[PDB]
């Protein structure tokens, strides 16, 4: 279940590591864009949270 | 100028433009960043499927 837009949820991730991996591998990704980053380069970076 | 020609699938159509990666971007075919031109995809489900 995801909630509505208008009550859009907000989860905490911290003190882990996350592989992008396992992420990508999704098929149905259509809209995928980053301004910040670049996709290919989310494997070899550190973020504070 | 020159030629080459491949059918793929519907998802994996925004992979071949040069600077994205993924499993058919990065182990079937690839493209420079300083690609000259342009590709040109048409469906092929009458003929192909």
């Amino acid at each position: 279940r995801f909630a509505s837009v208008y009550a859009w949820n907000r989860k905490r991730i911290s003190n882990c590591v996350a592989d992008y991996s396992v992420l990508y591998n999704l098929a149905p990704f259509f809209t995928f864009k980053c301004y910040g980053v670049s996709p290919t380069k989310l494997n070899d970076l550190c973020f504070t949270n | 100028v020159y030629a080459d020609s491949f059918v793929i699938r519907g998802d994996e159509v925004r992979q071949i433009a040069p600077g994205q990666t993924g499993n058919i971007a990065d182990y079937n075919y690839k493209l420079p960043d300083d690609f000259t031109g342009c590709v040109i995809a048409w469906n092929s489900n009458k003929l192909d499927s």
